[PDB]
Order: C-alpha cells, then sequence, then structure tokens
C-alpha cells in the first residue's frame, strides 16, 4: 500500500542547517512530486516548494528562495529539504506531501518538529504520584507519574510498556515557571485493579536516550 | 526542395509563447518552465538547417526540457481523422493523448521551414514529404513524440481507426511505422481498436475487412491480444 | 500572494445538528473552468487527511457527510450529520496563482451538556520531599468547557504566582476535559504550613468542593 515515512525531531542551534529526509514506499518514485508544507504551532499552514524527481526540476515559493534547496535520490527513493542559517522564530512542524497534480495533497508523512534554541537538553525525572490513601471511590481510583523537566518538546510516556492505554490521561508539555516543560500522565483505573495490577510507568524521551521505570 | 509547399504560419514565436503560457496557467505543471526558453531551444533545434537533412537528435533538448509523466493506462492512439480525433479526446479528456500532452500543445497544427544559409524563417515555401523529401522537421517532430508516447503507453489501448478510405489501415503511416511496432506488449495486454463506419467503407464483412484482419494477424510472437469493436 | 481569512473563528455544535465553516477570497480563484479550493481536516496528532479538492471532488475513503461548495467568492463547508469524533481544525487552501497560501484555521468544538467534576488531590511523594521542590496536584475530570479555575488555600493564606494550569483537549467519544494545577513551593514553604487545600468551582457544580489533606498525616 502507498505510504510515506519521514525523519524524526531535531533540536537545532541558531545558524544550523536542517536536512529533513522522507522515504517513498508502495509506488514508483519517478511519477509524482514531493512537496513540503509548514505548520507553526497554533498557526496556519505555509507552502515551501516542490521537487520533481524525474529530471531534478525544482520550484520554490518567493519568500523561501535561496534558503530552500530541494533534492532527492532516485535509487533510494528518498525526498529531501534543506533550510540553512536558522534562527529562533522559525520553530515549526514540516510535512512531506505527495499530490496527484500540483495543487492537491492526498498523501503525507507523519510530522517533524524542529526547534531552534541554544540551551542544553534535559532528561526527565519521574515521580510516583501515589493513589488515594483514603480508599473510598468505588472503582474510580487513580495514581499517576509526575514528570518534569524537558528541554526538547515531544515525549510519549509508554506507562505500562504501551499496554496501558485505557485511563491514561496525559497532559500537554506545558512550560512550567522554571523554564522547562512538565505534565502529569495519570491513569483512571478500577480501584480493585489499582491494588492488583502493578502500574510500572516507563517514560520515553528520545533525544536524551532516557528510559527510566517506576511502579 | 524549399518550394512547392505552404510555408511557416504568421506570429510563430508569439503563438509559441502564448500557447504554453496557457499551459503553465491552466495546468499546474510538475515544473513551472521558462516558456521563453522553450522557444530558444526550439530555435536551436531546427533553425537555418537543410529541411531534408533533419534527424531526431536535433529535437531531444526540447524533449528533455519537456519531460512529462503522461499517465499510463489512460492513453489514446489516433490516426486519419483530426476533427473526430479532437471530438474523441474532448469526450476522452480522462484518457490523455498527443493533443493533450505538453509537446503537442506546443507544436499542434504548426509547420516550420527555414532557409539553410542564414538566420531567417522561411515564411513562404515548404519541403513537402512525398514531393520534395520525407525528412522535413515537422514529420521529424511528430515521429519523435509519437514514438515516446506509444512507448510509455500501457495496459489498455483504444485506437480509433476510420474506414472512409479504401485502405482502412495503410502500412506507410506513422501508426503502422512506429506505433504498432512499439506498442510494448509486456505492459499492454488488450487492444480494443475501434473501427469507424463513418465515411465510405471499402467492403462488407466488417472486422473481417482485410487490413484490420492484417492487424488482427498478430505481429507480436508472444501473441498478445487483438479486438475490434465497431462504431455504426 | 492571495490572502485568505476564515470567516467563522470558532464553532460549538452538539451532534446531530449541522455546522458551516466558510472562508472568503479577495479575488477570483476560479479561472478557465477550474476553481482551486481544497479543504483539509486536521485532528491534533494527525497530519491533514484530504477533503473536497477542486471544490467538488470528495476523495474515496472519506465519508459522505461532507458537502463543500466553491465559487469565485464564497466557499462554504457544511457538515450536516456531525459526530463526536469530528473535533478538528478545518483549513481552506487555494492553488490558483503560484502563491499557494492556506487559510488560518477554525477551532471546531463539540457542544455537550455540562457534567460534574470529579476532584482528586495528591500529596507530594517522599522522593519529592527528599529531592527538593514539592508539588501538589488537583486533578479534575469532565471539568473544562472554558469555565474556571482552581483556588489555592495554604493554611488560609492564598499563594499566587506559583500556580500553573494545563488543560487537555476534547475527547473523541465522551468529550472529557481535565486539568492539572501544581503549586511549586520550596522545602521550607512546604514545611511552614499544615493545611494544603484547593477550592475548585464549576458551572456543573453548585457548591465549591474543597478537598484537603494535613501535612504528612495522609
Amino acid at each position: 500500500q502507498v505510504q510515506l515515512v519521514q525523519s524524526g525531531s531535531e533540536l537545532k542551534k541558531p545558524g544550523a542547517s536542517v536536512k529533513v529526509s522522507c522515504k517513498a514506499s508502495g509506488y514508483t518514485f519517478t511519477d509524482y512530486n514531493v512537496h513540503w508544507i509548514r505548520q507553526a504551532p497554533g498557526q496556519g499552514l505555509e507552502w515551501i516548494g516542490y521537487f520533481y524527481p524525474r529530471n531534478g526540476a525544482t520550484h520554490y515559493n518567493q519568500k523561501f528562495t535561496g534558503r530552500a534547496v530541494l533534492s532527492a535520490d532516485t535509487s533510494v527513493s528518498t525526498a529531501y529539504l534543506q533550510i540553512s542559517s536558522l534562527k529562533a522564530e522559525d520553530t515549526a512542524v514540516y510535512f512531506c506531501a505527495r499530490g496527484e497534480t500540483p495543487g492537491t495533497f492526498p498523501y503525507w508523512g507523519q510530522g517533524t518538529l524542529v526547534t531552534v534554541s541554544s540551551a542544553s537538553t534535559k532528561g526527565p525525572s519521574v515521580f510516583p504520584l501515589a493513589p488515594s490513601s483514603k480508599s473510598t471511590s468505588g472503582g474510580t481510583a487513580a495514581l499517576g507519574c509526575l514528570v518534569k523537566d524537558y528541554f526538547p518538546e515531544p515525549v510519549t510516556v509508554s506507562w505500562n510498556s504501551g499496554a496501558l492505554t485505557s485511563g491514561v490521561h496525559t497532559f500537554p508539555a506545558v512550560l512550567q515557571s522554571s523554564g522547562l516543560y512538565s505534565l502529569s500522565s495519570v491513569v483512571t483505573v478500577p480501584s480493585s485493579s489499582l491494588g492488583t495490577q502493578t502500574y510500572i510507568c516507563n517514560v520515553n524521551h528520545k533525544p536524551s536516550n532516557t528510559k527510566v521505570d517506576k511502579k | 526542395q524549399q518550394w512547392s509547399g505552404p510555408g511557416t504560419t504568421k506570429r510563430f514565436p508569439e503563438t509559441v509563447l502564448a500557447r504554453c503560457v496557457k499551459y503553465t496557467e491552466i495546468h499546474p505543471e510538475m515544473r513551472h518552465v521558462d516558456c521563453q526558453s522553450v522557444w530558444d531551444a526550439f530555435k536551436g533545434a531546427f533553425i537555418s538547417k537543410h529541411p531534408c537533412n533533419i534527424t531526431e537528435e536535433d529535437y531531444q533538448p526540447l524533449m528533455k526540457l519537456g519531460t512529462q509523466t503522461v499517465p499510463c493506462n489512460k492513453i489514446l492512439l489516433w490516426s486519419r481523422i483530426k476533427d473526430l480525433a479532437h471530438q474523441f479526446t474532448q469526450v476522452q479528456r480522462d484518457m490523455f493523448t498527443l493533443e493533450d500532452t505538453l509537446l503537442g500543445y506546443l507544436a499542434d497544427d504548426l509547420t516550420w521551414c527555414g532557409e539553410f544559409n542564414t538566420s531567417k524563417i522561411n515564411y513562404q515555401s515548404c519541403p513537402d514529404w512525398r514531393k520534395d523529401c520525407s525528412n522535413n522537421p515537422v514529420s521529424v517532430f511528430w515521429k519523435t513524440v509519437s514514438r515516446r508516447f506509444a512507448e510509455a503507453a500501457c495496459d489498455v489501448v483504444h485506437v480509433m481507426l476510420n474506414g472512409s478510405r479504401s485502405k482502412i489501415f495503410d502500412k506507410n503511416s506513422t501508426f503502422g511505422s512506429v506505433e504498432v511496432h512499439n506498442l510494448q506488449p509486456e505492459k499492454v495486454q488488450t487492444l480494443e481498436a475501434w473501427v469507424i463506419h463513418g465515411g465510405r467503407e471499402d467492403s462488407r464483412d466488417l472486422c473481417q475487412d482485410p487490413t484490420i484482419k492484417e492487424l488482427e494477424s498478430i505481429i507480436s510472437k508472444r501473441n498478445i491480444q487483438f479486438s475490434c469493436k465497431n462504431i455504426y | 500572494d492571495i490572502v485568505l481569512t476564515q470567516s467563522p473563528a470558532s464553532l460549538a455544535v452538539s451532534p446531530g445538528q449541522r455546522a458551516t465553516i466558510t472562508c472568503r477570497a479577495s479575488e477570483s480563484v476560479d479561472n478557465f473552468g477550474i476553481t482551486f479550493m481544497h479543504w483539509y481536516q486536521q485532528k491534533p496528532g494527525q497530519p491533514p487527511k484530504l477533503l473536497i479538492y477542486r471544490a467538488s471532488n470528495l476523495e474515496s475513503g472519506v465519508p459522505a457527510r461532507f458537502s463543500g461548495s466553491g465559487s469565485r467568492t464564497d466557499f462554504t463547508l457544511t457538515i450536516n450529520p456531525v459526530e463526536a469524533n469530528d473535533t478538528a481544525n478545518y483549513y481552506c487552501q487555494q492553488s490558483s496563482k503560484d502563491p499557494r497560501t492556506f487559510g488560518q484555521g477554525t477551532k471546531l468544538e463539540i457542544k455537550r451538556t455540562v457534567a460534574a467534576p470529579s476532584v482528586f488531590i495528591f500529596p507530594p511523594s517522599d522522593e519529592q520531599l527528599k529531592s527538593g521542590t514539592a508539588s501538589v496536584v488537583c486533578l479534575l475530570n469532565n471539568f473544562y468547557p472554558r469555565e474556571a479555575k482552581v483556588q489555592w488555600k495554604v493554611d488560609n493564606a492564598l499563594q499566587s504566582g506559583n500556580s500553573q494550569e494545563s488543560v487537555t483537549e476534547q475527547d473523541s467519544k465522551d468529550s472529557t476535559y481535565s486539568l492539572s494545577s501544581t503549586l511549586t513551593l520550596s522545602k521550607a514553604d512546604y514545611e511552614k504550613h499544615k493545611v494544603y487545600a484547593c477550592e475548585v468551582t464549576h458551572q456543573g457544580l453548585s457548591s465549591p468542593v474543597t478537598k484537603s489533606f494535613n501535612r504528612g498525616e495522609c
């Protein structure tokens, strides 16, 4: 089946050059175009410019001219984008997009968050947000994991190694007064299963390589 | 050589610049191209050459500056009539043809000539194909673009073939010269060639008529399919 | 460019009723028999699945609830049987000229009859009190249709400046909001006081419920 897969999130410095790479699977690479489309967070969408992989024929938007240099590889079937000499206002989400013509976009990649700052990455710390010691709620008891201190944004706390999905109430990574991000991934679970099934929360922060666990 | 033909039409670079400007205006193209530079590569393809000494490698800078991905399966081969081929692609704009391609939309219904000595358009006279020589650059361009379009054709072909002549399928056309040799039967399987009873038919036993029976005699020794639906 | 602005800024429709998310172009995008107006539905945590493109064509795989009418000036997107899983942004996008700028979006939300909160409170852990700062949370549920705030009471002395708020988005089936609110004192200001209660308020409530716990006696 036709699909697309693009590269992961990147914390850039001011002045650095982004290099997003996609990968086209399910279809022959020489037939259609590989567009790029921005999303600044909480904002609207913004077109960059599209590559033609049949003979290398590029076309940019008038604002991004010179900064954007599209390329590809016809053998490995990977599309590209490069924006260089970055700065702090340009933090956004980019997507690779295939259209049936220019002017439509049916098929997409999954998303790439690029963040421009100068500070260092901070791995998170976990806290067992303990359940209610006055244990009177019927079957609506809850325990959680107070997670603090991200410098880069995206995390997907796996809680019980992915299995825990029902009850998981994860909050947005909201910037705390200190200056990092923090949320409170909790679990609304049956009071019986709260004491029975051990709730080993396992977090996942990919730019720090941090994989800690807590019951 | 030069003479005994209708020459180049009036307003040649303005109609070349306008025509494909309508192409980058209406179709959002997979590269927005320099319509001016298209005409400079067209000028360098044939200008101030000997009309009956034009080969196919003179036109490939234009063909590599007009590289489309003409959708396969949705294709149409035409022959003989132009007005009913125009009506059949106006009912069949889903199935893209040579009057819907970029290069056909550039040089559709145009003829060009040029005197050998210096940089001028020969506006008055023209090398005819039978009467002077069949190496004129208009037939060179139509041979090159029908070769590329019939090679990249695929799946199901739907040829319209009129029968108003006594020869329904003549051998010496561009159809029976390059199109039916490079129909490429590894991707094409079934060939619903659609014979027309318009005009004056040569014989009865339609679809047992002899030239379409010669095309029903399969040229491919893999023996890919032939079919013949009629239009009454 | 062509600049396009989306004329309803928000919506709040209960399911079974209809909605209309329109936009207005500055000039004609409809030239030579083509109009270019392509709507795009984007749920959060999801790149936009394509909707009505060239102002008529519903794409295969999309439900037939959607009916979009494009023109040279007026571009409606009406959804007559709206469902609970439609909580998304609905962008518009032209492609007539070579600038291909989008709209800016419209936050469609789903109107639901206002539930009661279920308040929880959690004291900070022993690893929290041995690691430095401390943090008391007031986890709610079904509580934030843009209504109101928690209110902190530290030994009946209010403590502002150090109380954040984090709202989750609307759910896909039951439409459940919730809210964390931490209070980040030091070790000394946590060990200065005894009662650490919080007083929420809701439109779905009729009394301010105040959960509480003593300092280290839970």
